[PDB]
């Protein structure tokens, strides 16, 4: 109807996306380090 | 009804299914089936009319008979071995009666007669729930006791289900009966691989559930229950008709669409066990399902049917209620073939 | 059950024509009775006497089809002196198909029966020879 | 928070909004009668909300801008052509009747939605009830066929079996010669061509069918031209009477919840006005339908959803 | 191989993000550029192949087909630009999207190191063609034609999937290279006979074989010009490519097995060439001529000699180009006349001389006039058949004669004689149509200078 | 396996067959279902008592309870069906056809 | 053109398939909705399975 | 000049209760547009 | 029979539009003359100028990856050597028999 961009939902969406990306990057880094330590690469 | 009551009944249905899935005792499995049966009846009768009442009473009769046969199979199994754990069936035709009860619960041939009637009687949301969620528990039990089943009987009922679904879908103008016969044929495809690989059964279940969810949500969005009522959708929502046609092609098993993935895998699996004739016959029979899907696609989006004058007013309004998961369902039922090896995740 | 299958399969193909014909007639009668029961259960035509007449007609038609199948296939196999040949089953199968067409009294259905029963009989013979499995056990 | 099951679960109950003043009332008058004047005074005196009688472009007044759209893009019919040539070859008569009935259905849905969401009562002109009298007159005069009235009956049954009838129906009764005289005094050249037989059939129809059927489930106030002039007596009659014979006293909170979910989502309200039965007066071919739909799409604020039209002036599109 | 695939994929966003009146210009230019890119694949070796990766490889049987498939798209766009003029932008974009998807599926089909991937793409090509036929079709029988085209193909190809998965279960690999190096003889057994039938019939139906050729006249007559072009030029060659690829596993069973097919094709070429003589339709006549040529290609593949394979490849390329040109000419006539019947519009040489010259060249190249590549394939296949059996020539002889007849018949009925008096809406031929015919015909006369470029891997 | 268990299973099969006959009177369908659950109760009780499975003595009561609850539901449904037609005849439910 | 291509080749593969599938669909889908017949068929198939698969 | 589109006659074929009507199924009627069918207080005499 | 004899409300079938009438030099590409002319130019340049000419030249001068001159030179050197030695040209056996182990029959 006659509505403004809901900044609450926009903020929640951006925060969720950024949090998911950051958590994924951290998980990938930990997985790489843990695999290297388990197989004794470096 | 009261929304709180509806939420409670839906949660009771899901809790019955989960009780069936998580329990190791036959009595608890039967209790979960009873709970699901009890909570399902009002859902089929949300819209009160004689058609819905008739569908609900037919469903209740069939499911109660199936539950009684299930209990008799359990008691005979206990008689011939003092065991309550869900394991190898330990006995002759006690297993046959267990298979018959589970087949009547699932709707497999020759116990397929109630599915088209109940689906036609109830509304589209009730039909969605009935054709999607009500298959998890019996299929879970069958997957658990798959090493017990006699392959001859299971394969016979699977081939019968495929043939009957293919032939019965050809004669339908109602969309709900088309969906019911599609469900019968898909269950036939599902149960023909249980003796060989339950992972393939679960994969087929996931793909079929995704396609059925997409199809029912598309049918609800363009609120049509008849071929001609669906033929008027292009004059308002052509993109809906295009998505529906793509989904129908996917349900037909055409590559490279997603619906090709189960049958392919199933055929592949059945060839590992030195079985050729049945996979061939199953493909040639699924051709009929494809034919009536293609007829619906012709009537839906590939041709433009005549419209009515009052349709113009519908051009001025937009759907107040929007289904959030519909876009995801369409993509998953259309474009997931390249991710096929992910079936190793034991879905 | 499989008793009729064991009775039919135990007899050598090129000998005991009458025994093969009797076994085939029994199998055909059982199949016709099952089909009649299905038709009666699904559609009650008008009454008891019409229903039993329909069951008798179906059973006798199937029994005649099976009898002609057995006798013609066995006789062809014996005279040709070449057993284990699917061509004999082809010929016998659509001798049965032609008898079906004569019973139903339609030339087109007779030719269709010859095609689609000779092919089926040849396929069954090839499956018996090569060991094809209709309902394979789960190997792996 | 748009109204739905969640609102009903949490706080939204419409039984508490009823304050005995809602009293949905519909006023019916014969052609050229002053039904509108009486209804407007009723709405002003009783504090209700007046609804102007639904026209050809009534739906245009509620969607987008209130300005009506083109005749071909909205209605595809005109009352002037019906008056000039009631027996027209293109079947404009029954198209007019069907579009007017659909507009009346939309108006009734909107009035019910307002009454349920605010509690303030409404006053209406000819509703989906008593709209069949024009159908009957048009059939008797030979303007429409029997298939047309059969289709109208089917649509009317399927749609009107879902709503609550008005609390009070108010009828103003006026003689045929007098209304003809008012017709000449009006000055409309198209209206001059109404025959006395048509008005007699229409006038006759209200008495023969509408009063008897609505007397068993509503409350009727038959009024003449002279006594309808003063609205004080009308409002006094409205207030003195109490409704206890209709379906309204039997309704409760859940029935009102279902009705409020029904009146919202106008698409499902108008669902059965386009049923797939092919009458030549109303069926439209594929090519014309495609062209007209494309023209409707090329309208300024109709290509997208109401809040997603750039040319109208909607901003922040890429973040909504 | 991705240097061709990725631009073809990028064709879609470019088309959908194009300005409403610049889709045709953008599509034609980038399609021609992609075709130029495809030309690099032609430089083959006498060694194994151009194995780019584990998923895609190139061969001198695959390279000409890939080049033709890439070259066909600009022609299809130019042909479709005419009759889609009164159409909305969204639906034109959908049409271009379908054409691009068809090209992408064909490109991935022709490389296809693995047989299951080949089958998946081989059947993926089916959906865009079906939608093009059943959506942008003029007559009411386009639905029946689409049903025929879909169901003939699927009935043929469903046993092929079972045969392929069985072959992988037994052998252990479906890869083309592994299959060729590890090929072992097939014993003459009933199971092997049915495996041969399942492996062969799927490609036989799409040629199509004389017994199974019914879907083709319907599909060609009812499809739009782009659909007819893609069906006659590329989609028919998929069966021949599949047979040439899959026949290696089949031997020594092919010799006994080949007789029913050899007889069907040798008699069906005569039957269809004779059918061409009595036809009231241009499109049906061109379709039956295509059936005759593909029957000859079937004979060549079944004989399975080096000269047979070279002749089959050359004939496939030449027939694709010639049939696309013939359909384009018939469509140019139809867009003016709106009847699509030969006997109505007559004496068009007097009104359109250059278009009559194009008609003459197309009919001559369909007639297999030397030294065109059409006759190169014709003669190689005929010589191989003569070596196979000295009697085949007689049938071949009849075929040649009959072919010439109907070709010139089609040239005489529509171009020579007296123009129909009543038709007055025959406007001068546009630059677009003349460019279309020139772009169809010049590659043939360029290829006849370098025949080895289209003679396949057995050169 | 003694003869009493065989008699009980024969009784259950007879009840199931009678349920499958459908002469009329869906009330008879409910009666057949209740006879089936009664036979189930009897034979399960006999088996459990005989083998001295002390904790299994829970199961029959549970079964009874659940089955009776089902009967209630069925009865309710019957009433509504009758409430539309006035009689509980099976052939009245011919609106839905395959 | 007419005898073989337009008639007999059409009669064999496509038309026969269409006729057979039409007849099978008509036979299977023509059920009057009487659960009496459905459950009689259920009894018949139950007893047949008890007699055939063991 | 214009691509063919289904007319009213073509549309009518799919409006029956079932496809492929037969003599036995000719009398069948399509279900109502909404799934509702027409639905089609005692007295006591206390005497002396 | 009061039927209108009209099955439905239908637009009349439009007549074909000529691109030459409203625009001479119409090239048969587009109704807009500028887009028309530019489409003609791009088709002609990217088809006849770029593909047919440069591509044909590229295909003509492709390097010998088929190894035809290599094979000719190999055969020339081989025959030059064989004639001199007195060897009988090409041998009947493709592989040397000494390294092939036949199975002894003893039948
Ligand atoms: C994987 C396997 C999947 C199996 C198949 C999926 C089952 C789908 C059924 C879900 C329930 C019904 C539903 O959601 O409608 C389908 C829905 C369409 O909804 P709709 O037709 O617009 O809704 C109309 C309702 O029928 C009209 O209902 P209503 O508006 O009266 O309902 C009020 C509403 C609002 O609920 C409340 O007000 C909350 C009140 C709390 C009460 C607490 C009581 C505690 C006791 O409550 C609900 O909608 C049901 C909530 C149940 C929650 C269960 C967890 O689409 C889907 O659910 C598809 C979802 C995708 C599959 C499942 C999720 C992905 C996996
Ligand atoms: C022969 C040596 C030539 C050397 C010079 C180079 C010539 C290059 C010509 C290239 C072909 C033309 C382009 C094709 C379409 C036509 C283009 C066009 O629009 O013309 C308008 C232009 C002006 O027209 P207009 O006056 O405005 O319009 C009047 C009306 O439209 C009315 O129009 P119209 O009735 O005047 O029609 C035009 C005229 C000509 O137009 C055409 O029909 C063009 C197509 C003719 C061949 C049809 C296909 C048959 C297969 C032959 C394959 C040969 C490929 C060789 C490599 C080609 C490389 C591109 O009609 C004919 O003359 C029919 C000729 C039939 C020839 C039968 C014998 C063929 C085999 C001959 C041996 C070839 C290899 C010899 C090897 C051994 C010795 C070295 O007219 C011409 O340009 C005519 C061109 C001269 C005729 C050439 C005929 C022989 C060409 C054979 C291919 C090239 C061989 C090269 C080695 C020769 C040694
Ligand atoms: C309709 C348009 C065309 C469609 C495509 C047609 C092409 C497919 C036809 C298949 C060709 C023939 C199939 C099998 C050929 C085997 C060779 C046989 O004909 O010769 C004799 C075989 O004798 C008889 O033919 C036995 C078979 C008889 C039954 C077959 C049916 C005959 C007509 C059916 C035609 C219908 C085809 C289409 C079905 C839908 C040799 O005797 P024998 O040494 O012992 O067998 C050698 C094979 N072994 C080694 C594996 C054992
Ligand atoms: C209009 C009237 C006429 C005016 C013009 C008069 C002039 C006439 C001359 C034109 C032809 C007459 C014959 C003259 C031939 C001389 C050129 C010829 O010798 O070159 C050929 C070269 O031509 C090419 O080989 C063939 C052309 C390539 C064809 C590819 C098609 C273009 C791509 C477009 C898309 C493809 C669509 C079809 C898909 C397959 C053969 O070369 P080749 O003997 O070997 O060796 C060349 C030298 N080497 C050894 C150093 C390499
Ligand atoms: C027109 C096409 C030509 C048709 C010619 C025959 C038509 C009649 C046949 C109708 C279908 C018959 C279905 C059953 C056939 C059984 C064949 C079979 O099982 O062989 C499988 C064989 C061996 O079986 P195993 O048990 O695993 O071996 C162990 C012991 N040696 O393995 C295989 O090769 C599997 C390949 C699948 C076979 C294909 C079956 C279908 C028929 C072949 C295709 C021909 C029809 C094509 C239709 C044409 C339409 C365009
Ligand atoms: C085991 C079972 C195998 C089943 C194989 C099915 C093959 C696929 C074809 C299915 C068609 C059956 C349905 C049918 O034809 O209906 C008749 C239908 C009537 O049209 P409707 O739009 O439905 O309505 C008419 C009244 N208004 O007739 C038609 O239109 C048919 C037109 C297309 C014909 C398609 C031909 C397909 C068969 C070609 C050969 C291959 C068949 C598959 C097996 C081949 C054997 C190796
Ligand atoms: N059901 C109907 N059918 C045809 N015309 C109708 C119908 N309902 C209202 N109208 C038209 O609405 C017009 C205005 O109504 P009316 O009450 O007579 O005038 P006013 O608005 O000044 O009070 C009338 O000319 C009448 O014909």
């Amino acid at each position: 109807p006659h509505g403004s961009p809901d900044w609450l939902k926009v903020g929640l969406t951006l925060g969720t996306s950024v949090f998911l990306w950051i958590y994924l990057i951290k998980q990938h880094k930990e997985d790489v380090l843990e695999y290297k330590r388990r197989n004794g690469l470096e | 009804m009261n929304p709180i009551i509806y939420t409670t009944l839906i949660m009771t249905v899901m809790s019955g299914t989960m009780l069936v899935m998580i329990s190791s005792h036959w009595l608890l499995i039967w209790i979960g089936f009873e709970m699901n049966l009890l909570a399902m009846i009002p859902v089929l009768m949300k819209n009160f009319n004689p058609r819905a009442t008739e569908a609900a009473t037919k469903y209740f009769l069939t499911q109660a008979t199936a539950s009684m046969m299930l209990m008799m199979a359990i008691i005979i199994n206990l008689l011939y071995s003092g065991q309550w754990t869900i394991t190898k069936m330990f006995n002759p035709v006690a297993m046959t009666m267990m298979t018959m009860a589970l087949a009547m619960k699932l709707g497999l041939s020759p116990f397929h007669f109630w599915v088209p009637e109940v689906t036609q009687g109830i509304s589209l949301q009730a039909g969605l729930l009935l054709l999607t969620w009500q298959k998890l528990a019996p299929l879970s039990v069958l997957c658990q006791i798959s090493q017990s089943i006699n392959p001859n009987l299971m394969l016979t009922m699977a081939m019968l289900s495929i043939l009957i679904g293919g032939w019965g879908g050809l004669n339908q103008t109602q969309l709900r009966k088309i969906m019911a016969y599609s469900s019968i044929a898909h269950m036939g495809w599902m149960t023909a691989v249980l003796p060989y690989n339950t992972t393939m059964t679960i994969l087929n279940l996931l793909i079929y559930i995704t396609m059925t969810l997409a199809m029912f949500m598309l049918l609800i969005h363009s609120s049509a229950t008849t071929t001609l009522s669906l033929s008027h959708t292009w004059n308002k929502m052509p993109v809906i008709t295009s998505l529906m046609m793509v989904t129908l092609l996917s349900m037909g098993g055409l590559p490279p669409l997603s619906g090709f993935m189960p049958k392919w895998m199933i055929i592949q699996e059945m060839t590992k066990n030195e079985s050729i004739i049945m996979p061939t016959l199953m493909a040639m029979t699924a051709l009929l399902n494809l034919y009536f899907y293609m007829r619906l696609a012709y009537s839906s989006s590939l041709t433009m049917f005549p419209s009515t004058n009052n349709m113009k007013m519908k051009w001025q309004f937009e759907h107040t209620k929007q289904m959030k998961l519909l876009p995801t369902m369409i993509v998953l039922s259309t474009l997931v073939l390249p991710m096929t090896p992910a079936l190793s995740s034991l879905n | 059950a499989k008793t009729l299958l064991h009775k039919y399969s135990d007899i050598p193909e090129g000998t005991e024509c009458h025994r093969k014909a009797y076994a085939s007639t029994s199998i055909g009668g059982a199949t016709g009775l099952i089909v009649s029961a299905y038709s009666i259960a699904l559609k009650p035509p008008a009454s008891f006497l019409e229903g039993v007449a329909r069951t008798g007609r179906y059973t006798f038609t199937s029994a005649a089809i099976g009898a002609i199948f057995g006798l013609t296939s066995c006789i062809s196999a014996q005279v040709r002196e070449k057993p284990d040949d699917p061509l004999n089953y082809f010929i016998g199968g659509c001798a049965g198909g032609l008898t079906l067409g004569a019973r139903t009294r339609s030339y087109g259905i007779g030719a269709a029966a010859c095609a689609y029963m000779g092919l089926t009989a040849a396929l069954v013979k090839m499956g018996q020879l090569e060991g094809w499995q209709v309902f394979a056990e789960p190997k792996v | 928070l748009q109204y739905g099951p969640l609102a009903f679960v949490l706080g939204e109950r419409t039984t508490r909004k009823l304050t005995e003043t809602s009293k949905v009332i519909t006023v019916d008058g014969n052609i050229c009668s002053g039904k509108g004047r009486l209804a407007r005074e009723i709405a002003e005196k009783l504090g209700l909300r007046h609804f102007p009688e639904a026209g050809i472009h009534y739906a245009d007044s509620t969607t987008g801008d209130g300005k009506p759209l083109d005749v071909q893009l909205s209605g595809n019919c005109s009352l002037e052509k019906f008056y000039d040539d009631p027996k027209s070859n293109d079947g404009n008569s029954y198209r007019l009747q069907s579009w007017l009935y659909a507009s009346r259905l939309l108006q009734y849905a909107d009035a019910l939605e307002h009454l349920l969401s605010t509690g303030q009562g409404v006053v209406l002109e000819r509703s989906i009830y008593s709209d069949f009298v024009f159908l009957e007159a048009m059939y008797r005069q030979g303007f429409i066929r029997k298939q047309c009235v059969e289709h109208y009956n089917e649509v009317k049954k399927v749609t009107a079996c879902e709503y609550l009838p008005p609390h009070v129906v108010v009828y103003v009764d006026v003689p045929v010669p007098e209304i003809q005289s008012r017709i000449q005094k009006k000055g409309n050249p198209h209206e001059m061509k109404i025959t006395a037989a048509y008005l007699q059939d229409i006038e006759n129809a209200y008495k023969k069918t509408f009063l008897p059927e609505m007397s068993e489930k509503c409350e009727v106030l038959q009024y003449s031209a002279r006594e309808a002039e003063d609205a004080e007596k009308v409002v006094e009659d409205i207030e003195y009477l109490k409704c206890d014979k209709g379906p309204w006293p039997d309704q409760d909170d859940r029935t009102f919840h279902r009705l409020r979910m029904l009146v919202q989502n106008k698409l499902e309200v108008l669902n059965y006005t386009t049923i797939p039965v092919y009458l030549p007066e109303i069926t439209i071919g594929a090519h014309q339908s495609d062209r007209v739909f494309q023209k409707f799409t090329e309208l300024p604020g109709r290509k997208y959803s109401p809040g997603y039209n750039e040319d109208v002036g909607d901003k922040w599109i890429w973040l909504k | 191989m991705l240097k061709i695939i990725i631009p073809t994929t990028m064709l879609l966003p470019m088309t959908w993000m194009s300005k409403h009146n610049m889709i045709w210009i953008n599509a034609t230019v980038h399609s021609l550029l992609i075709s130029l890119i495809s030309l690099s694949l032609l430089n083959q070796l006498g060694e194994n192949s151009l194995n780019f990766s584990l998923t895609f490889f190139s061969d001198s049987l695959s390279a000409p087909l890939l080049v033709l498939t890439t070259w066909l798209l600009p022609l299809m766009l130019m042909a479709s630009q005419s009759h889609l003029s009164k159409e909305t932008t969204t639906r034109k974009k959908l049409y271009i999207t379908m054409l691009i998807l068809l090209q992408l599926f064909l490109i991935m089909t022709f490389t296809a190191t693995e047989l299951i991937l080949f089958y998946i793409l081989f059947e993926a090509t089916l959906v865009p063609t079906l939608i093009i036929i059943t959506r942008w079709g003029n007559q009411t029988e386009r639905l029946n034609a689409g049903l025929y085209f879909l169901f003939y193909t699927l009935a043929g190809s469903l046993p092929l999937l079972v045969a392929l998965v069985y072959i992988q279960n037994t052998t252990g690999s479906l890869n083309f290279l592994i299959i060729h190096y590890w090929s072992h003889p097939l014993s003459n057994s009933w199971s092997n006979i049915f495996m041969w039938l399942a492996c062969i019939m799927a490609f036989m139906v799409k040629m199509p074989l004389y017994g199974l050729h019914l879907w083709l006249p319907k599909a060609h007559v009812e499809a739009p010009i782009a659909g007819s072009m893609v069906l006659a030029a590329v989609l028919l060659k998929l069966g021949g490519y599949g047979m040439m690829r899959i026949t290696t596993i089949l031997n020594p069973l092919t010799n006994y097995m080949a007789y029913p097919f050899l007889m069907l094709s040798m008699w069906g070429m005569i039957m269809t060439s004779s059918i061409c003589l009595r036809q009231t339709d241009l499109k049906s006549l061109i379709a039956y001529s295509s059936v005759s040529h593909m029957a000859l290609v079937i004979v060549a593949i079944m004989i399975q000699t080096p000269w047979s394979f070279m002749g089959a490849t050359a004939l496939m390329i030449a027939h694709g180009l010639t049939s696309s040109m013939l359909f384009c000419l018939a469509n140019t006539n139809y867009e003016r006349v709106h009847s699509r019947t030969m006997i109505l519009a007559r004496g068009l040489q007097t009104l359109l001389p250059l278009m009559a010259t194009w008609w003459l060249v197309a009919s001559l190249t369909n007639l297999a006039l030397p030294p065109s590549i059409n006759l190169i394939g014709e003669l190689f296949i005929i010589t191989a058949s003569f070596s196979w059996s000295n009697i085949t020539i007689i049938l071949m002889g009849m075929n040649m004669m009959i072919t010439a007849l109907y070709s010139l018949y089609m040239l005489i009925t529509t171009q020579r004689g007296k123009y129909t008096h009543h038709i007055n809406n025959i406007k001068p031929s546009f630059t677009r149509e003349n460019a279309l015919m020139a772009l169809h015909i010049l590659p043939l006369l360029l290829l006849t200078l370098n025949p080895k470029m289209i003679l396949g891997p057995l050169y | 396996m003694p003869l009493v268990y065989m008699n009980i299973i024969m009784a259950f099969a007879i009840a199931l067959a009678g349920l499958l006959m459908y002469r009329s009177h869906l009330m008879s369908s409910l009666l057949c279902l209740e006879g089936m659950m009664l036979s189930l109760f009897i034979m399960s009780t006999l088996i459990i008592l005989n083998t001295h499975f002390t904790l299994a003595n829970m199961m029959p009561i549970i079964l009874l309870v659940f089955a009776a609850c089902e009967a209630a539901l069925g009865l309710s449904l019957l009433v509504m069906v009758s409430n539309t037609y006035g009689t509980d005849y099976v052939q009245n439910l011919n609106l839905l056809q395959c | 053109s007419s005898l073989l291509d337009l008639i007999w080749l059409e009669t064999i593969l496509p038309k026969t398939t269409s006729f057979i599938q039409m007849k099978m669909s008509i036979m299977v889908s023509n059920q009057k909705g009487l659960i009496k017949l459905y459950f009689l068929s259920f009894l018949i198939t139950i007893m047949i399975s008890m007699t055939l698969f063991n | 000049a214009r691509q063919w589109q289904p007319d009213v006659e073509w549309a009518e074929q799919f409006g029956g209760a079932v496809m492929y009507p037969t003599k036995e199924t000719a009398h069948w009627k399509p279900p109502p547009w909404n799934d509702v069918d027409p639905p089609k207080n005692l007295t006591l005499n206390f005497g002396p | 029979p009061p039927e209108p004899t009209i099955r439905l409300q239908e637009d009349p079938d439009p007549e074909d539009e000529n691109l030459y009438e409203k625009n001479p030099d119409s090239h048969g590409y587009d109704k807009d003359p500028i887009v028309d002319l530019w489409n003609m130019r791009v088709v002609f340049f990217f088809g006849f100028s770029i593909v047919l000419v440069l591509g044909s030249t590229f295909v003509a001068y492709l390097p010998d990856y088929r190894m035809q001159e290599w094979a000719r030179r190999e055969a020339e050197r081989l025959v030059k050597y064989r004639e001199a030695n007195g060897l009988p040209l090409m041998e009947s056996n493709c592989f040397d028999p000494n390294k092939i182990q036949l199975p002894e029959d003893e039948d």
